[PDB]
C-alpha cells in the first residue's frame, strides 16, 4: 500500500502536471501561424509551440520533490538532456490514434506526420516517434503513472554532465518506489500485468528519441538560417 | 555557456 509520504508524491507531481498543462491550448493562438498546403513551413509555428514546451516541463521539473535541491548546474544538465523527450511523453495526452496525430484543439493546431516534416523532421524519427506514441497510448496510463514517468524521466542519474549521480538517484528512486507501489496497489489488474517493466522500456525508446531527434536538430540548427526561426529559449535548452 | 533563461524558469 501507497504510505502517506508516497500518496504526497503522487499529489504534488498532479498538481504540477495542471499547473503546467493546459488542456484547452488557449496559448496557442500566440505562435506564430501554422503554414501548410516550402520544406520548412510549419518551422516558425512549432519552434513556438516546443519553446512553450520547454517552459511547461522546466515548470513541471522545479515541483518534482527534491528537485529543486539539486545543485543548478545537475537541474540545468537535467533538463537540456531531458527536455526533448518530457515533450515527447506530455505531447502523448494530445495524440489520437484514430489519425495518428496530435490535437491540440482544433484543425490549425492538430498536427500530423507531414507537419513535423514540415519542420525539417524526416521518417528516421517521425515513424519512431508514432510508434512511441501508439505504444504509449495503449498503455492507457493513470494520470498518476503519467506524472510519475515524466518525473522519473526528467531525474535520471546516467544523463552526460550530471555532477551528484547518487542525489540525482535517490530522487529517481522515491519517484520509482512510487510508481511501483502505486501499480501494484491502485492499478487494477490485468493492466498492471508488467506495466512498470512496459514503463521502463518507454524511457529506453525515449533516449532512442532523444538521440535521433539531437541530430536532426544539429543538422537543421547548424544551418544559420533555420536557426533565425527558433526561439531564444529552444536555442538556449536544445542547443546553438 | 550560462543558462539565464532556464535558470530563470527554475527560480
Ligand atoms: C528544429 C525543429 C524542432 O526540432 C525544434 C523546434 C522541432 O521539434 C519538435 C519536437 C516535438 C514535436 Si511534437 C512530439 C509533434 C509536439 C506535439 C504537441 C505538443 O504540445 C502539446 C501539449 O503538450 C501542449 C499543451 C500544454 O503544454 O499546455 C508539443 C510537441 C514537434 C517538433
Amino acid at each position: 500500500k501507497l504510505s502517506e509520504e508516497q500518496q504526497h508524491i503522487i499529489a504534488i507531481l498532479l498538481d504540477a502536471h495542471h499547473k503546467t498543462y493546459d488542456p484547452t491550448y488557449a496559448d496557442f493562438r500566440d505562435f506564430r501561424p501554422p503554414v501548410r498546403m516550402s520544406p520548412l513551413s510549419m518551422l516558425p509555428h512549432l519552434a513556438d509551440l516546443v519553446s512553450y514546451s520547454i517552459q511547461k516541463v522546466i515548470g513541471f521539473a522545479k515541483m518534482i520533490p527534491g528537485f529543486r535541491d539539486l545543485t543548478s548546474d545537475d537541474q540545468i544538465v537535467l533538463l537540456k538532456s531531458s527536455a526533448i523527450e518530457v515533450i515527447m511523453l506530455r505531447s502523448n495526452q494530445s495524440f489520437t490514434m484514430d489519425d495518428m496525430s496530435w490535437d491540440c484543439g482544433s484543425q490549425d493546431y492538430k498536427y500530423d506526420v507531414t507537419d513535423v516534416s514540415k519542420a525539417g523532421h524526416t521518417l528516421e524519427l517521425i515513424e519512431p516517434l508514432i510508434k512511441f506514441q501508439v505504444g504509449l497510448k495503449k498503455l492507457n496510463l493513470h494520470e498518476e503513472e503519467h506524472v510519475l514517468l515524466m518525473a522519473i524521466c526528467i531525474v535520471s542519474p546516467d544523463r552526460p554532465g550530471v555532477q551528484d549521480a547518487k542525489l540525482v538517484e535517490a530522487i529517481q528512486d522515491r519517484l520509482s518506489n512510487t510508481l511501483q507501489t502505486y501499480i501494484r496497489c491502485r492499478h487494477p489488474p490485468p493492466g498492471s500485468h508488467q506495466l512498470y517493466a512496459k514503463m521502463i522500456q518507454k524511457l529506453a525508446d525515449l533516449r532512442s528519441l532523444n538521440e535521433e531527434h539531437s541530430k536532426q536538430y544539429r543538422s537543421l540548427s547548424f544551418q544559420p538560417e533555420n536557426s533565425m526561426k527558433l526561439t531564444p529559449l529552444v536555442l538556449e535548452v536544445f542547443g546553438n | 555557456k550560462n543558462h539565464p533563461m532556464l535558470m530563470n524558469l527554475l527560480k
